[PDB]
RNA sequence: UUGAGUGCAGAAGAGGAGAGUGGAAUUCCAUGUGUAGCGGUGAAAUGCGUAGAUAUAUGGAGGAACACCAGUGGCGAAGGCGGCUCUCUGGUCUGUAACUGACGCUGAGGCUCGAAAGCGUGGGGAGCAAACAGGAUUAGAUACCCUGGUAGUCCACGCCGUAAACGAUGAGUGCUAAGUGUUGGAGGGUUUCCGCCCUUCAGUGCUGCAGCAAACGCAUUAAGCACUCCGCCUGGGGAGU
């Protein structure tokens, strides 16, 4: 915080498909201290994914995220005390996270008035690089580069 | 056309732009290029980067009528005159010999007042 | 610790004698301080007059830059 | 004859006046190339440009200031003086000890000089810039920032007579520990000394002892010890009215 960095507590891997990010995304949709439900959700969208097109419910999830993993970021640095925004190499991690992130938050807004359906026509539009969080990662790729001229020697 | 492929060019850059054209040794004006045309704006084009697009949207161009090598004339105390030779250099470009001429007077001007901010 | 230039008992620098004069310009053209060269006092004056009558009649260049 | 001055022998200097002369740079002009911008800001705008701009190359014009050497260096009584060469011209310093024989110091009234701004008469005008105009920021901005611009800044002859004209430190002269650099000298040893070492004169800086100071500090370049001659002061405002 202000001393230095700090630890980052790592978690299990999935008790189906023994995933790290399976367990990682299904944190991410819990809310309010109640679980099963959540993997609930995300079990059922897995199998409604490999219904049609059947691959799998990881290979396709993972060509998603390659999908909308990002690789730059408007990061916002008053050097010059002014609303200069740098482009910035972003980390490896934060990459996961914020796909996870769009993911999930942006298919919450899909509306199929079932549970989960929502989710699975999302990650399987998004491997398929249709949807916009496709379209965010682009609009952020967009924005970096869009001023990388006076704020990339910092 | 004509196929010259002898001249040289010239820099100069102040503190909020930047310039550089190609000419002959005479040098009838060739080819020439500059921040202010590849749409950058104001504040950035004083740039180590706008230096780049300059040189290469130059020479991509006069290269074409025939030329190999060239000299380099370098004004404008700025921030693009380390990053335009190079840039000249990796495009394909010859630059061989380099002079700084910037002018210095020998005391017979009266520059303006000082600013205060 | 640096020794004069006039170690050889020279006198007059007659303004002309153009190998002797070289010694103490700059190799683009300019003037080279005592400090630098390790010159005397009276010595540093003369010197510069006679490279500004030299500099008048073309017997050395004003700019060798180009 | 020790102070003062003169003779004889040498030394340094942006000390002054007059007369010509050099290169670099900015700008205007002429021409060739050359295509859409230039310039400006914290951000922007005003502005110049397709009646060809910026850039770029060649030559021409004109006025002004003198890059590097440049140094707690030099000279001058102070204000101050820096491109080069010539004609006129002042002052200072060291040596010798020819010569006059106290001819000295200070100095109310008087006279001379006197930065910059300012006035008059006649020239000259490149940059820069009070006033002024336009653009911006601001609640307001007749200001700071930006784009233009007139007197002025320069030259000759007159005028005014003022600055934090400062070391905020009147001038003459003599005495009282040291150390350390630096400009110009004269002597003595070593000597290729013209590269060291020693003695001395004159300026010029830093540290520091007695002493002094209300402390801050000054200290052979006294703000210490003492004599001579001048100027000035006596609570703050009213007012240098």
């Amino acid at each position: 915080p202000r001393k230095g960095p700090v630890a980052k507590r790592d978690v299990l891997p999935d008790p189906i498909y023994n995933s790290k990010l399976v367990t990682r995304l299904i944190n991410r949709v819990m809310v309010d201290g109640k679980r099963g439900i959540a993997a609930n959700i995300i079990y059922n969208s897995f199998d409604i994914i490999k219904e049609s097109t059947g691959n799998d419910p990881l290979e396709v999830f993972e060509q998603a995220m390659k999908n909308v993993m990002p690789v730059l970021e408007v990061k916002a640095r008053r050097v010059g005390g002014s609303n200069y925004q740098v482009p910035v190499e972003v980390r490896p991690e934060r990459r996961t996270t914020l796909g996870l992130r769009w993911v999930v938050n942006y298919a919450r807004l899909r509306g199929e008035h079932t549970m989960e359906e929502r989710l699975a026509k999302e990650i399987m539009d998004a491997a398929n690089n249709t949807g916009a969080s496709v379209k965010k990662r682009e609009d952020t790729h967009k924005m970096a580069d869009a001023n990388r001229a006076f704020a990339h020697y910092r | 056309k004509k196929n010259i492929e002898s001249g040289v060019a010239h820099i100069h850059s102040t503190f909020n732009n930047t310039i550089v054209m190609i000419t002959d040794t005479h040098g009838n004006a060739l080819a020439w290029s500059s921040a202010g045309s590849l749409g950058f704006k104001g504040s950035k084009k004083s740039t180590p980067f706008a230096a780049q697009m300059a040189a290469e949207a130059a020479t991509k161009v006069a290269m074409e009528h025939g030329l190999k090598t060239v000299d380099v004339t370098v004004k404008g105390p700025g921030s693009g005159r380390e990053a335009a030779i190079r840039s000249l250099q990796a495009t394909g470009l010859e630059v061989t010999a380099i002079r700084d001429v910037t002018p210095v007077p020998h005391n017979g001007c009266r520059p303006p007042k000082r600013r205060r901010v | 610790k640096v020794d004069y230039i006039a170690a050889n008992h020279i006198e007059y620098i007659d303004y002309k004698d153009t190998e002797l004069l070289k010694r103490f310009i700059s190799e683009r053209g300019k003037i080279l301080p005592r400090r630098v060269t390790g010159t005397g006092a009276k010595n540093q004056r003369k010197l510069t007059i006679a490279i500004k009558r030299a500099r008048i009649m073309g017997l050395l260049p004003f700019v060798s830059d180009e």
